């Protein structure tokens, strides 16, 4: 019914041994390029 | 100067995708537009590959998707990641409509209404989607939502068997169905690129519907990144739903040939028709059946006429809050209910969901609206 | 003594303290639906009142952004809420329906 | 205008992009500010800080041994230039003690412009250009003002 | 929203409007008749009789 | 690890663009080595005998 | 379609950003994330809940119904 | 339409970019060697040996 079956679970765990070092190192790419903006100061400096 | 900026192509691209700006403050809810773009673009990428091995006759039909999986090299990944990007791409038009109704994007009329037109359009796609196989869903499913086209008033008849290309779901359905579902998804890319169009004359709303202008981003690399991590998310969703289950989602009486005789017990849509299913169910009569389904998906089109709130977005609006959940609750229940037969709890709470769908966005939260306007003293 | 008018007016300050753009630094005016009679009161505003809108605004979607609010101290009180806006925007609604009178004969 | 040799100052003066551009070297004991400072009409910052991080990116990987001789020959005319007069002079003097510990002759300033080549000056602005971070400083109509992301990444070209 | 669109002018410029929207109707009518062959509505016609007998 | 390898790294490789992309490439290519027969090894011991590559010698000529 | 520098008019606010490199990417990713996420959990609650604990109730009730309909007592 | 294009300074700028070209071309090479298996380059190298006979 389904021959794959054992192909599919051989890619399913490389996809998650994948994504288990990708999707960290995606989002410490995201954040130091987002960094810039998550520790941006304002302040306010009206006249007189 | 700039050749990114000047050029009569680049200028094009550097004005949507790089220099455009952009809210410094959208959620995670902002993601959906451009993991519809992907889904769009992976639906189209598997579907030509299995349109390349796959056969649009009723001796042959269900034998080469059969070939495609047992056969083609991979062609068993193809297969399933079109099957589960299907639906994947409804996920995203779910979380992408609802995210509009909670932060008052559809403000944005043109943008809004061309959205809508999206939306039946990718839905009229994957209803003629699932009938391509020929299995037993495939032709029932196809049987029972095309019948219902017999009841408009005088024109009733004539159209079904227009569309049927006889008296049933025959032979010239399949294939005609097949040509339908070819285009479609084209004509929705390009619908796409005016929606695209008629949201940058604006830019984007954001969480607090507050207007962004004092403090706009480029959209690279911020959102160029955001967007990149987002697609890596929907990746794993999408793949771990076709690696390790593949027919979770799926009905099992679609794989058996289709017999126009034989009709199965339950006539189960997939999942993102259900509450849809349900609406349809609950209403007895043949007209009105029809036009509640109607009805029940081009409401999202009488949502701004029904703009009763001073502020934009739900996010400093406690009432309208509980109210949208209530709304999402209440299509969850739908959503069940059309996955289970009319017998007695289901009749009942099936039919006063349906009411509710209705009650609360033509009635219930433009009541909210008011109430919470006249409590801050607007 | 107002016993009802103040507890009609207390559900009012804890509703205010239920939507929560007090938590932002935001006034009720800054959190408005911008259409053209909002478009042109914020236009009428005075160069003060105008920065420090801009100001607000520009905190609030910091805010919004890394997902926070201030600290409690620091939000708007009900009782604070300058309605700075109303008046400049029961003008431009009182000019305009004047505009749609004259239109009907 | 249009005619005059830095890539800069000609695409500057076409385009009108600036009112006015300089560049400084600001040398503090062990420390130093390196960049220039232009001003400009709000809807150009973006295309003069283009320009400018081009031109430091063009030097940094491509300079030619024409310009370099036009760059020597410049800083000799300034030099000698600068030099003119009591007051002049008398600050150099007192500069100098203060900074080098000596006074630094014209002839060894002489001697140590004229051993600047092309090579050299691609590698000493790659040294403290390439792919460094710069400090931005804003002032006035600064909407158009490049993202500092954008400004960093300026700092290199993905062709080299 | 809709109270701002009544008065005498709107009066007026209905009625302006009215032998327009109504021959545009009867285009409508007929054009809808002649295209899908409404044998209902045609067979009453003095010389439109393709369903000749 | 004196002036730290990740410094090493960026003044030999990561510098120049060309470079980079050269290490990315000479990477992809170890690597892929590395991880298809290193992640099947572990594919290996969760089907320790159960798999036909395992059977093999029961049934040859 | 809009571009920077015509967008809106906006004076005396002055912005100090850092580079990604002088900075990390994760300042105090637990020690302030987590006081943040359930900060915001808590916020929600009282809104998103309700109305999923009266779907789950109907949805709980409602197959209990169903399959305790269809047999018998009596004859 | 080329004579404009010789002289000192291209002779300078060719020999300044051709460090780049041609890592260029190695990336090119070794992306290409890499991207379709190209046993024949592939089988000389020390450690890539998938065709494990
Ligand atoms: C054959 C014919 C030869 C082709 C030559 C034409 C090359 C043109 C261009 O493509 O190369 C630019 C680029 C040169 O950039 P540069 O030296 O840093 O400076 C150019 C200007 O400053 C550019 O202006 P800038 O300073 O504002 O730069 C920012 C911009 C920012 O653009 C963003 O990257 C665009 C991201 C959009 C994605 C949005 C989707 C969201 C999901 O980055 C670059 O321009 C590169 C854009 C890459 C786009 C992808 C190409 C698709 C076609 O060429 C790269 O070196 C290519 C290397 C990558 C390929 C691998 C090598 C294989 C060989
Ligand atoms: C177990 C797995 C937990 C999964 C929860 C992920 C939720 C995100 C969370 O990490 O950040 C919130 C939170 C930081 O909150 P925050 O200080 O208010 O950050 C500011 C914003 O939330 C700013 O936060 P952000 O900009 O870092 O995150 C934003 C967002 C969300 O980021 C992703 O979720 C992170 C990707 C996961 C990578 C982790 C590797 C796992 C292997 O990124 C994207 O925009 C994704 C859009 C995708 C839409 C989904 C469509 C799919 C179909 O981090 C929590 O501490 C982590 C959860 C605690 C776990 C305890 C167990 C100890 C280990
Ligand atoms: C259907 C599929 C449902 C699964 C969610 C799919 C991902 C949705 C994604 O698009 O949004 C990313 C979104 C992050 O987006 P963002 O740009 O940081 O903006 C925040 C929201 O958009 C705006 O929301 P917010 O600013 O009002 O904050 C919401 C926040 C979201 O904060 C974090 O994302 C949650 C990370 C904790 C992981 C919990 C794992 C569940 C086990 O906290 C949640 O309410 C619950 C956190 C659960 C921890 C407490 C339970 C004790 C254990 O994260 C999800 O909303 C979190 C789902 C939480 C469900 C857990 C329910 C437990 C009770
Ligand atoms: C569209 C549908 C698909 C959905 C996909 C979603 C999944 C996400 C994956 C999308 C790809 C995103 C890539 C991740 C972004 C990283 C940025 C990357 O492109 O690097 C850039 C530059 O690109 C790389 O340098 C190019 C390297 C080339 C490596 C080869 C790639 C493999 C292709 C093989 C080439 C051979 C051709 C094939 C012949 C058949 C900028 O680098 P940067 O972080 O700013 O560092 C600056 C550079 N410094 C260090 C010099 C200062
Ligand atoms: C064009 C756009 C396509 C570019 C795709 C960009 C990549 C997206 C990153 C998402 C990460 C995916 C998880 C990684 C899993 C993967 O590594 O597992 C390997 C595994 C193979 O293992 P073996 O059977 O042992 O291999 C035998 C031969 N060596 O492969 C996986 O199944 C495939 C992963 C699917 C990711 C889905 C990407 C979505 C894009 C689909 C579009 C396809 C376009 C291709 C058409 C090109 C036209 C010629
Ligand atoms: C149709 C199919 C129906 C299937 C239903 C799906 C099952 C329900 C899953 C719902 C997941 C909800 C995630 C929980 C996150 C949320 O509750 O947190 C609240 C939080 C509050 O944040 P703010 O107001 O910005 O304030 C933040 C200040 N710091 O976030 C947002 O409000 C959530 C945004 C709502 C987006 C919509 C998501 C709901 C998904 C259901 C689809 C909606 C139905 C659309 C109607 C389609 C009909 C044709
Ligand atoms: C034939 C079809 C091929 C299908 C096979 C699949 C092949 C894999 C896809 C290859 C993707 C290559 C990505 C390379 C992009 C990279 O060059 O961008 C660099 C850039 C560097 O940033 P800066 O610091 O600003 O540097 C510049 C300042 N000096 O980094 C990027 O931001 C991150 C990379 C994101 C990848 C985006 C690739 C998408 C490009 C496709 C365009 C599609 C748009 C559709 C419109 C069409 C009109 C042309
Ligand atoms: C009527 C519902 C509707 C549907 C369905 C819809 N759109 Fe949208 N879309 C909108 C609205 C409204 C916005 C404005 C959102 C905002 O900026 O907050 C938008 C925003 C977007 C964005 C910008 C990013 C973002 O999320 O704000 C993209 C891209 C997108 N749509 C593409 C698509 C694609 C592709 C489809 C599927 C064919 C689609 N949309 C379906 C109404 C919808
Ligand atoms: C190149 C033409 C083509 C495009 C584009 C296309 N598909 Fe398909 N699709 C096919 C073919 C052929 C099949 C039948 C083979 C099969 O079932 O896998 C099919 C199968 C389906 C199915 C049945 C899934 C199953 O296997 O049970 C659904 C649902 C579907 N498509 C929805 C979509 C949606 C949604 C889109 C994007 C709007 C789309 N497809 C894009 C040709 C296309
Ligand atoms: C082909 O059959 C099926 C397909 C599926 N993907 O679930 C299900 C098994 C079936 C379908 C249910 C269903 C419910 S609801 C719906 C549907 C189809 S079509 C549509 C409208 C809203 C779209 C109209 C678009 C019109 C444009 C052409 C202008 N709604 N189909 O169950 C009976």
């Amino acid at each position: 019914a389904e021959p794959e079956h054992d192909h599919r679970k051989r890619m399913g765990l490389k996809m998650l041994l994948m994504m288990g070092l990708l999707l960290p190192l995606v989002y410490a790419m995201k954040r130091h390029k987002w960094s810039v903006l998550k520790s941006r100061k304002l302040a306010y400096r009206p006249p007189k | 100067t700039n050749i990114r900026k000047s050029h009569p192509l680049m200028k094009i691209v550097n004005n949507a995708f790089i220099d455009l700006p952009a809210p410094s403050n959208i959620s995670s809810w902002w993601n959906f537009g451009s993991l519809l773009g992907i889904c769009l673009i992976l639906q189209i990428l598997t579907g030509l590959f299995l349109a390349m091995h796959y056969t649009s006759d009723t001796t042959t039909a269900f034998s080469s998707v059969t070939h495609i999986c047992r056969d083609v090299n991979y062609g068993w990944i193809i297969r399933y990641m079109h099957a589960n990007g299907a639906s994947m791409f409804f996920i995203c038009l779910y979380m992408h409509v609802g995210r509009g109704l909670y932060y008052g994007s559809y403000t944005f009329l043109e943008t809004w209404n061309i959205g809508v037109i999206l939306l039946l359009t990718v839905m009229a796609t994957a209803f003629m989607g699932y009938v391509l196989p020929w299995g037993q869903m495939s032709f029932w499913g196809a049987t029972v939502i095309t019948n219902l086209l017999s009841a408009i008033p005088y024109i009733g008849t004539n159209l079904v068997e227009w569309i049927w290309g006889g008296f049933s779901v025959d032979k010239a359905t399949l294939t005609r169905f097949f040509a339908f579902h070819f285009i479609l998804p084209f004509i929705i890319m390009a619908i796409a690129m005016v929606h695209l169009l008629f949201l940058h004359e604006t830019g984007s709303n954001n969480p607090t519907g507050i207007s962004s202008d004092v403090d706009k981003i480029p959209f690279h690399p911020y959102y160029t990144i955001k967007d990149i991590l987002g697609a890596l998310l929907l990746i794993l969703a999408l793949m771990l739903l076709v690696l390790f289950a593949p027919d979770l989602l799926g009905d099992p009486d679609n794989y058996t040939p289709a017999n126009p005789l034989n009709t199965p017990p339950h006539i189960k849509p997939e999942w993102y028709f259900l509450f849809a299913y349900a609406i349809l169910r609950s209403i007895p009569n043949k007209l009105g059946g029809v036009l509640a389904l109607a009805f029940s998906i081009l409401i999202l089109a009488l949502i701004p006429l029904l703009h009763t709130s001073k502020q934009r977005s739900m996010m400093f609006r406690p009432l309208s809050q509980c109210l949208f959940w209530a709304l999402v609750a209440d299509l969850l229940t739908l959503t069940w209910i059309g996955g289970q037969p009319v017998e007695h709890p289901y009749i009942t709470i099936g039919q006063l969901a349906s009411v509710l769908y209705f009650l609360l966005i033509l009635v219930l939260m433009p009541t909210a609206g008011t109430i919470e306007n006249k409590l801050l003293k607007w | 003594v107002s016993a009802s008018s103040r507890w009609l007016e207390k559900i009012r300050k804890w509703y205010y303290n239920a939507a929560g753009f007090n938590k932002l630094g935001l006034m009720r005016d800054d959190t408005i639906h911008e259409n053209d009679d909002v478009k042109e009161a914020i236009r009428r505003l005075p160069e003060n009142l105008y920065d420090d809108r801009v100001f607000r605004i520009k905190r609030a979607l910091d805010l919004s952004m890394r997902q926070q609010i201030l600290p409690k101290e620091q939000w708007t009180k009900y009782e604070e809420d300058k309605s700075y806006l109303e008046p400049y925007l029961k003008e431009v609604i009182r000019e305009r329906k004047e505009r749609e009178e004259w239109a009907k004969k | 205008g249009a005619h005059l040799s830095s890539p800069l100052a000609s695409i500057a003066a076409t385009n009108k992009l600036c009112q006015s551009f300089q560049t400084f070297n600001i040398c503090y004991a062990d420390t130093g500010l390196l960049g220039a400072h232009f001003v400009c009409d709000h809807m150009s910052i973006d295309d003069m800080m283009f320009v400018l991080q081009g031109q430091w990116m063009r030097l940094c990987t491509s300079a030619t041994e024409s310009e370099v001789l036009r760059g020597k020959n410049l800083l000799r005319n300034a030099l000698v230039s600068h030099l003119d007069g009591t007051t002049p002079v008398c600050e150099d003097i007192g500069r100098s003690l203060l900074t080098y510990g000596r006074r630094i002759p014209l002839a060894e300033w002489e001697s140590r412009i004229a051993e600047v080549d092309a090579r050299v000056v691609r590698e000493v602005c790659s040294k403290y250009f390439y792919d460094q971070c710069p400090a931005v400083a804003g002032f006035g109509p600064i909407e158009q003002l490049p993202d500092y992301n954008r400004i960093r990444s300026g700092m290199f070209w993905l062709r080299f | 929203m809709l109270t701002r669109f009544l008065g005498p002018r709107y009066r007026q410029l209905a009625r302006n409007w009215v032998p327009t929207a109504g021959l545009w109707g009867a285009v409508g009518a007929v054009g809808l008749v002649w295209a899908t062959d409404w044998r209902l509505i045609l067979d009453w016609v003095p010389y439109i009789n393709g369903k000749f007998k | 690890v004196a002036p730290t390898l990740t410094a090493r790294l960026y003044s030999l490789l990561f510098r120049r663009t060309s470079t980079f992309a050269l290490t990315i490439v000479v990477g992809a290519l170890f690597f892929e080595r590395a991880f298809d027969q290193g992640a099947d090894a572990i594919y290996e011991h969760i089907n320790e005998g159960k798999l036909w590559k395992h059977i093999k010698h029961k049934y040859e000529n | 379609g809009r571009q920077f520098g015509h967008l809106t008019r906006v004076r005396h606010v002055i912005t100090y950003s850092l580079s990604p490199f002088e900075q990390r990417a994760f300042p105090h990713y637990f020690s302030k994330g987590i006081p943040n996420v359930l900060r915001r959990t808590r916020a929600c609650i009282l809104r998103v809940a309700p109305p999923f604990v009266a779907f789950y109730l109907v949805y709980t009730w409602g197959t209990q119904e169903f399959e305790k309909s269809k047999r018998k007592n009596p004859a």
